[PDB]
């Protein structure tokens, strides 16, 4: 093995299409265990402002009962067999997976169409998720990393649903009703937009048996969002008792599919991510690592290219203490500009090979790999098989880069989302000064 | 006295914009006129009446030497 048999030799994930519009998708492979889920095409991005915070609500009361199920019954059987359900709903997304053993997999799809199809959505319930949903609010005010990721959507989408945030505001928690509810999973868990996927020991045959046998008596074969406009603007939540400054500042990246991304990540991987309880510290190649590690500016920083489907934000989040905002942006800012100008072929490598790692290593386990499965179905409308991800990798080089973080980066107005003491924060003139070199 | 540790303020939130993606003149005419008058009729009850005074003393002053500097009938 030269790591192009490796490649080669991955089990290949067979995609099929129910009548409904049920793309039904799995990977065999040799474990005993598996990892089914459905990937709903709901999120907070396909919610008006009255209805923002639905889908947080309906993925809540997913797991508390269904009309076959009454309550904890649906629980009763997760557990019983050993099996860990689990859910999740981002901006753009939504999931719910069931880990459980290859044997059990007739059972959890069943399950695993109850908890999406014939929900209980029942009114003494949704107050105790109401409640309990106001206290998770109340938590997720802790974590500035959160709060300053969900400042930034709001300051760089505004005035658009892009920049609603997942748990919704606290008002319509309250005024949601279970009429809402009831429209939205009517409205938004239509048929078409589902991916049941899974991983580990499933024959695809048998998950299509499985979906066509469970899953037949769905939607048939409307809010098929807007383009969300990106605003360069900047938010201060200016509060000096907190320990410690949480900045982010993200430009308009790229798309989902626009192939781009495969570039700009490997331009990321060569900034990378950093913080105190690492290893080298100084000596890693990351230059802006190397000098955060050099002169402790930072207690951590990292970049992300978080991506929506027909936009993005391209970016780094920082933490640092209350007087060393000013140097790290600064650094940060050349980091960049450095990378548009001349981004070099040694770093260029550095990049692909931490690329390489990122999609290899990511994609180990059932889990990571059903989910993977879903995603990509949803978004980019097939699997991308690491051979192709290797080939875009390969295909790389130094002008790429150069050429892309130019058309990124390079005099680009930012959106920054600042919050605790940023008072060392620099003004958005300086910020976006910093975006272009007189130099250059 | 750098940026940094200037003051203490908490529970404050501004928003901003880009330049580039705002007017630099936004109605420079529309509310640009009435706030000027506002503005000059909220200090002129205060500027004029000494300047008006000055003018007063000094048109007053010039005739009177003007007429001081005759000829005196004798
Ligand atoms: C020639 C064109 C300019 C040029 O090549 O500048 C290169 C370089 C700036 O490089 P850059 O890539 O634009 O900015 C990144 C730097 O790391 C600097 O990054 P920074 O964040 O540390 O500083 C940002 C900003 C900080 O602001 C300033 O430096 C202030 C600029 C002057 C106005 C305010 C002071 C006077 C009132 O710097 C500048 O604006 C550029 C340097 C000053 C140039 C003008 C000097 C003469 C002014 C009269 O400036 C110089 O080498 C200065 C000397 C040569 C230019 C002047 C002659
Ligand atoms: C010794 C004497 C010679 C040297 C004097 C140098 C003094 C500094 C001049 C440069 C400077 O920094 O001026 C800043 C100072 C304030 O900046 P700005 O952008 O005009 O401020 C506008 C207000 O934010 C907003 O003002 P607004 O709400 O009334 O709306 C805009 C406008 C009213 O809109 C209009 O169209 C003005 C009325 C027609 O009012 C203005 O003050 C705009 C300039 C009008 C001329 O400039 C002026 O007041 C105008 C130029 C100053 C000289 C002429 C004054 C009469
Ligand atoms: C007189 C010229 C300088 C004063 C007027 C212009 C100014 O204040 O700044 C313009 C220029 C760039 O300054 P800035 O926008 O901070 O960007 C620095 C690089 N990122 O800063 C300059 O000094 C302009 C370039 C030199 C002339
Ligand atoms: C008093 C009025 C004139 C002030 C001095 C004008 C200097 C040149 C710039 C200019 O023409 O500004 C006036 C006007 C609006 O400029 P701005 O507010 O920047 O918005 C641009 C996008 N419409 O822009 C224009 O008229 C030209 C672009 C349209």
């Amino acid at each position: 093995a030269t790591y192009a048999q490796a490649l080669q030799s991955v089990p290949e994930t067979q995609v099929s299409q129910l009548d409904n519009g049920l793309r039904v998708a799995s990977e065999q492979s040799s474990q005993p265990t598996c990892t089914v889920g459905v990937w709903i095409d709901a999120g907070s991005r396909y919610e008006n402002e009255k209805n923002n915070g639905a889908g947080y609500f309906v993925e809540h009361l997913a797991f508390k009962g269904t009309k076959n199920r009454p309550g904890s019954a649906l629980e009763k059987e997760v557990e019983s067999m050993g099996a860990h359900l689990n859910a999740y709903s981002t901006r753009e997304h939504t999931a719910y997976y069931i880990k459980a053993l290859s044997k059990d997999l007739p059972k959890a799809v069943e399950l695993l169409a109850d908890i999406v199809q014939n929900c209980s959505l029942e009114d003494s319930q949704i107050e105790k998720e109401r409640d309990v949903i106001l206290q998770e609010l109340q938590e997720n005010d802790s974590s500035m990393r959160d709060v300053v990721f969900d400042y930034l959507h709001a300051t760089a989408f505004q005035g658009t649903p892009l920049a609603q945030s997942v748990e919704g505001p606290s008002e319509n928690v309250r005024k949601l009703s279970r009429a809402d509810l009831t429209e939205y999973v009517s409205q938004h868990y239509k048929a078409p937009r589902m991916v049941l996927a899974a991983a580990g020991g499933v024959e695809h045959r048998q998950l299509l048996d499985l979906a066509q046998k469970h899953f037949s008596s769905l939607s048939g074969t409307v809010p098929a969002f807007t383009p969300c406009r990106f605003t360069g603007s900047e938010i201060r939540h200016r509060d000096d008792a907190l320990p410690l400054a949480h900045v982010a500042i993200a430009v308009e990246g790229p798309g989902w599919a626009n192939p781009d991304n495969v570039p700009l990540q490997v331009a990321n991987a060569i900034i990378g991510h950093y913080d105190s309880t690492y290893g080298g510290g100084t000596h890693m190649s990351s230059t802006l690592a190397s000098v955060a590690a050099t002169r402790k500016l930072c207690q951590s920083f990292q970049t992300f290219n978080i991506c929506y489907a027909e936009t993005g934000l391209l970016g780094a989040h920082f933490v640092c203490d209350n007087m060393s905002i000013d140097d790290m942006m600064f650094f940060l800012q050349g980091q960049w500009m450095r990378l548009c100008t001349s981004a070099t072929e040694s770093e260029v490598v550095r990049g692909k090979n931490i690329l390489r790692n990122a999609l290899v290593s990511h994609l180990d386990g059932t889990t990571p790999v059903c989910e993977d499965i879903g995603r990509s179905l949803l978004t980019y409308g097939r699997r991308i098989p690491l051979a192709e991800w290797e080939s875009r990798i390969a295909e790389v080089d130094a002008s790429v880069v150069r050429e892309v973080c130019s058309k990124y980066f390079y005099d680009q107005c930012p959106a920054v989302a600042g919050l605790g003491p940023i008072e060392q924060l620099p003004d958005y003139n300086r910020i976006r000064s910093g975006m272009f070199w007189l130099r250059f | 006295r750098e940026f940094g540790h200037l003051t203490r303020m908490r529970h404050v939130i501004t928003y901003s914009l880009s330049p580039f993606e705002q007017r630099a003149f936004p109605h420079y005419f529309t509310k640009g006129i009435p706030n000027v008058l506002r503005r000059t009729r909220a200090c002129i009850l205060r500027v004029a009446p000494p300047f008006v005074v000055f003018y007063l003393v000094y048109t007053w002053g010039t005739q009177e030497f003007e007429k001081s500097k005759r000829k005196n009938p004798a």
